[PDB]
């Protein structure tokens, strides 16, 4: 029912693209796709991929500006600059931006003038815009919003149980360190970047960079608004990362009860967003995973009765993209105009 | 004796200035790089690097725009179109272009339009106006006045040519094709993104990547006598740095055995090519040929002959420091041969 | 019908279970493991697999050593000595030797006296002794009767092999020498060792590592036209699985052209060897061949003629699936041909 | 003078045999190496590492049962059951058991049998064992002990800057984890193991796997027993790991005090083991690093002025054979009959 353009066939793009076909009576119709690449590009990718594995469906290269999959057609155009994608001509309702450079007001906008009626920002949102994270906050959303951030990868894991934690023991203050596969974003040998660390070899090094889903918690937890902060580590792996939660709570609590309420959530509430895991698993085990945080239960330890770590795995691709599509999935129910 | 520009301050420029510093006394005297990125960056890349490690010397950024290797200072300068370089402000006398944009005439001899005298590109040429020279094998073959812009050939072409040359010069060689299991490159994409290549595309560190590569054709370029004899494919495996090359030549000779064919190198090796060629005896793996001085080196036990008439060697070579160790020969070249 | 035991729960053993899993309805009939560590780590691993992914199916355990795979009990024994096993109790009728050590007529066979009725080693004989038989090419070759004590070769031998043939048979192979890029297996060290071959006992996941390969060779065994004509060496590259093979044959017939080797190879793919060999046009990379039920396909852009008589090809083989799918067709056969 | 026998001629045996050979006026004198493998095997893989790259000296394999080094000459044999190396009979005066077997009371104590006199464990030890990391508490070492441990690769790591806080914010309680490099331990392919999670893939996952070097840390600075503790990810990397620790002290602190302290022990006290590094680098910017920890200034980070984290590098093999040595390097001192 909802006309949707994907702007930025990346990796969440794509990973999306995918996310979708799979999901059963979709509010969503994607429509059209820009990216710098050619009908081939899209193609290619979109059937190949290195970590998703080769794509379930037939996917054919119909046309001169646009591919098929399952039957389904979908346009492919190539314009550096928004404004002049046909969002109007094509009546676009929404758009997924995720392309990593229009992440603020003026840049989003431009989809807007293009003939968009709305844009979903892939990634936190520099500036002031909303930003929801599913299963956190989606309830703030409101038609009325035309630029919204769907956070990011580390903050749509982090968020879910943090909730659970400050909702039932009270987060004093607490730290956070992510262990991150890499991303398009690093060198993959030794080159120029704006921040010399990305800029090393990615793939031989535990590369420390910084995180906002520190302070981003706060954006959808107003609450810890100051609580919380954090750094990252970028491991050799091309995908699934895993966080590194430390709160010191207010209640005195133990192990096992801290986990048993992240299981009564994630049966109720969360159900569909967390999740724990029992059997002593690896990065790896976690691909393709519908849900946006899993526990490592055995992992989870409580010192002196108020410092709590918690670890935590989630596919920052497909986890992330399920989200993506869950809020578009919003966008199209509660949409009045 | 003659001040050096370097346009292009990536491994393959960075391996340069590396390679020269700790030098006997090269006549060259680097005074200027253009990496867009400032000082900093520039820096930082040059003092910490993943593949080489950290550079062992004081290395300070002096000025805005003047780091300094040890008291010698190093200008820098930034900006994509060389016309607006200073190169003849500064009296620069040789160019390195090692960027694998400037590959043609018109490009690379923009350096000369903005003041530069001789300009050296670090890859193959795209045009057919520039000469391609390999040090160990054609490299008298340049002499001043001669064309002011010359091609270092390729990293993969460059351990071909040498003992490519052995191969036919003693026991000539008919025709053969050969592959090459090469470390990633630049070139290639971190993740499945979108790009010119399908291969390259595809995540350069969990892939082997079939791609082409003229590297074959080249060789002759330096060696007429194969012109459209050799070719082959190119392999990228999950490997930074140091790559090896399988060449498959049916001999046109006799029916000679391994072991002589060995010989040969190794006669040509310590003779003709002593510092280019090599031949190690000793079983080892790719990780012990990183800062390899040697364009190429022989894995001994790996040769063997099938049918009297077909040869099948392997060699050894690092393609970033070997290929900028020649890079710097073959500029130290050009001003033995200066006026 | 057919009883069937796994000696071996590893990699191939374990890749074995899962091919038979999901499958038409295999004459086979798993019910008994050897796994030196019960059904704990014996389950675990059947599940969760870091390069075949979660398995798609209720995996519990029953008793203190019988899990379930959807129900169906498996029964899981350990103990290094085959000698001790329960095959006779159990009235094992098929046992895939997958461990590596046992690959001798006096070893393999311990499962024999054990009470087994027939040996399939899953990997090539311990010497002269037992049959090698590769699906595709010489299966015909085996009958009742005719040894209790089979190798299904190689997992390269087993990639090329097939459209080796297919180059002799139409085209006449005269000799020619072979390299296969292949990812690094368990019998390699993870970092820098002691082991038995100097090149093995370097960081498999660092280096690309030569070792000797019989593979070449071997592809006599079922092809003995070529006895003596082929060979060639093997690069290990940090890469976990799919590997290529590099085949430099000159060919003894005229000196057709690229693009016709490749049909011949298309019209024996859709054809004899429709299962076994395939011909993939569209530029892919190993990544994209995880899970290929061919046990080889050639890269069409990749093949290509020298001197006329000299031809190049190069095949993807997935070395965990594609040897275990043919291992389960093997075994499939045996059934097939039995009493 | 000090004659020593390296048994176990493992990545640490040999890290140290060079960490050895570089020192100047050594009370150490290696004179028999024991390892499974033939002269081949050592003498091969003491020239070609591929971490620490070519050796620089000249090794051949003088003898059937010896190899050279420069011209010092050492033995070479292979008993897989210690009490018969002829320790004895060589008056081996220090073991070190570098092997991951002999880490207890029984098996050390194969070596006193064969004639050694004292022995080293290059591990944590098991059970009652003396266990001392150079910087931390070295002088508690007496001549008397005839079997100690250097502890672990990262209690070694830790225990010096943690040493630096309690010992000027007082540590209440803080837990920690180690991104660390991969070793021997796991497997290359999922692989049967005791440790399910090491037993798996070791280069394409990030592997939770528990250390004792967090109740460790207590057995060399008594005070904080039961106070710390951790868990361990391998990520891909064959070298060079990062500690993340996360205490709250009591006196109220802020991030560049905090930095401070660690630099003044660094300059003073801990000088040769501890340091800071401001220049932006990351894992393998830090190989043959003599120092046993380094402190990532830049990382550092304060909340609600009690909770501290400090990011920190080391080199599991070499930094710690410095140490392995380092200590070795005392025995030799302080060393009566
Ligand atoms: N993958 C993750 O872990 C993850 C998850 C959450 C957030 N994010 C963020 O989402 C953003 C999207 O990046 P990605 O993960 O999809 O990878 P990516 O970098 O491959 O995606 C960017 C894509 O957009 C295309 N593009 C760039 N500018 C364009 C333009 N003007 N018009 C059309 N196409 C254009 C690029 O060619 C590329 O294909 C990044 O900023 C990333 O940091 C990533
Ligand atoms: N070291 C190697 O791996 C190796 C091997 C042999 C040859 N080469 C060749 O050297 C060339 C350089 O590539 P690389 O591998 O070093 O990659 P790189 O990206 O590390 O180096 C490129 C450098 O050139 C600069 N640059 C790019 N475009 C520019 C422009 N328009 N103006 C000015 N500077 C510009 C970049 O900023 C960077 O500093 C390539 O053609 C490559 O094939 C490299
Ligand atoms: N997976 C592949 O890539 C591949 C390719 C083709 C063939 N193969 C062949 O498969 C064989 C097995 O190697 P792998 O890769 O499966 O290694 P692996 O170590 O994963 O498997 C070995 C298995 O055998 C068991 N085992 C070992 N010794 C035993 C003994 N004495 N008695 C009983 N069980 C014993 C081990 O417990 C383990 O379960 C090798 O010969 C290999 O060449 C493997
Ligand atoms: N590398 C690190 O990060 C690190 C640092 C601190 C602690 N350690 C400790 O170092 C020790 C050695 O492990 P490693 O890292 O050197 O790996 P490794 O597995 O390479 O070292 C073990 C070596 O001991 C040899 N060995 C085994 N049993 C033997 C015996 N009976 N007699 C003689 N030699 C025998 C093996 O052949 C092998 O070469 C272990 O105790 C480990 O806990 C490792």
């Amino acid at each position: 029912k909802l006309k949707v353009a994907i702007n930025g066939f990346g990796r969440i793009g794509r990973n999306f693209l995918r996310c979708w076909h799979g999901r059963k009576d979709s509010p969503l119709d994607v429509v059209v796709i820009n990216d710098t690449g050619g009908v081939k590009q899209a193609s290619h990718l979109l059937k190949y991929d290195s970590i998703l594995g080769t794509f379930d469906a037939d996917v054919k290269t119909a046309g001169d500006s646009a591919i098929s999959v399952d039957g389904k057609v979908i346009k492919v155009v190539s314009d550096r600059n928004p404004v002049n994608l046909p969002w109007g001509d094509m009546g676009i309702d929404l758009v997924i931006e995720g392309t990593g450079v229009f992440v603020d007001r003026d840049g989003a906008g431009k989809h807007l003038q293009a003939g968009a009626k709305k844009v979903l920002i892939t990634a936190p949102g520099k500036g002031d815009i909303p930003t929801y994270v599913v299963g956190v906050n989606e309830e703030g959303y409101t038609h009325a919003d035309t630029i919204i951030s769907n956070a990011s990868c580390t903050t749509n894991c982090l968020a879910p149980f943090v909730k659970v934690l400050d909702q039932k023991f009270g987060i004093i203050k607490g730290t956070m360190t992510t262990t991150h596969s890499y991303t398009g974003d690093q060198r993959l040998l030794d080159a120029s970047h704006r921040d010399l660390r990305r800029a090393r070899a990615a793939c031989l090094n535990i590369v420390p960079t910084s995180t906002g889903a520190a302070k981003a918690v706060a954006l959808v937890l107003p609450n810890l608004k100051g609580k919380l902060n954090g750094i990252a580590l970028r491991v050799p792996t091309p995908n699934v990362s895993v966080v590194d939660l430390v709160v010191q709570v207010s209640k005195k609590t133990f192990a096992e009860e801290v986990n048993a309420a992240f299981r009564e959530s994630a049966d109720n509430e969360l159900k569909g967003i967390l999740s724990v895991c029992d059997e002593p698993l690896v990065s790896i085990d976690f691909r393709c995973t519908d849900v946006s945080s899993t526990i490592d239960s055995s992992l989870t330890m409580v010192m002196g009765d108020d410092m709590v770590k918690v670890i935590a795995w989630y596919d920052n691709e497909w986890g992330y993209s399920q989200r993506v599509v869950d809020l578009a999935d919003i966008v199209a129910n509660k949409w009045q105009a | 004796k003659l001040k050096v520009a370097i346009n292009g301050f990536g491994r393959i420029g960075r391996n340069f200035l590396r390679c020269w510093h700790g030098r006997k006394d090269s006549p060259l005297d680097v005074v200027v790089v253009n990496d867009s990125g400032g000082v900093k960056s520039a820096t930082h890349l040059l003092k910490y690097d993943s593949i080489l490690g950290t550079f062992k010397a004081d290395v300070k950024i002096i000025d805005n725009e003047t780091f300094s290797i040890d008291g010698k200072p190093i200008k820098v300068v930034s900006n994509r179109d060389p016309l607006k370089l200073p190169w003849a402000e500064l009296g620069i006398d040789i160019v390195i272009e090692g960027t694998g944009v400037f590959v043609d005439g018109p490009g690379a001899g923009k350096h000369i339009q903005a003041g530069a005298k001789k300009v050296i590109i670090t890859a193959p040429a795209k045009g057919s106006d520039i000469p391609t020279y390999v040090v160990g094998v054609n490299e008298k073959d340049y002499g001043h006045d001669v064309a002011n812009i010359i091609s270092n050939a390729s990293c993969t072409t460059n351990c071909l040519a040498p003992f490519v040359k052995v191969l036919d010069e003693e026991l000539g060689i008919v025709k053969g094709t050969m592959t090459t299991t090469h470390s990633y490159t630049g070139d290639q994409r971190l993740l499945d993104a979108s790009h010119r290549d399908l291969r390259r595309a595809r995540a350069a560190a969990l892939n082997i990547v079939p791609t082409s590569t003229g590297a074959a054709k080249a060789v002759s370029l330096v060696l007429p006598q194969l012109k459209g004899k050799l070719n082959g494919i190119a392999l990228r495996v999950p490997t930074p740095n140091v790559s090896v090359v399988d060449l498959v030549v049916n001999i046109e000779k006799v029916g000679v055995t391994a072991e002589d064919v060995n010989n040969a190198f190794r006669k040509a090796a310590a003779g003709p090519l002593k510092g280019v060629l090599d031949v190690c005896d000793i079983p080892l793996v790719s990780v012990d040929f990183r800062c390899s001085d040697f364009s190429s080196t022989i894995d001994s036990s790996l040769t063997m002959v099938m049918g009297g008439d077909m040869v099948k060697v392997v060699a050894w070579y690092d393609n970033e420091w070997g290929y900028s160790q020649r890079v710097v020969d073959l500029a130290d070249l050009v001003a033995n041969k200066w006026p």
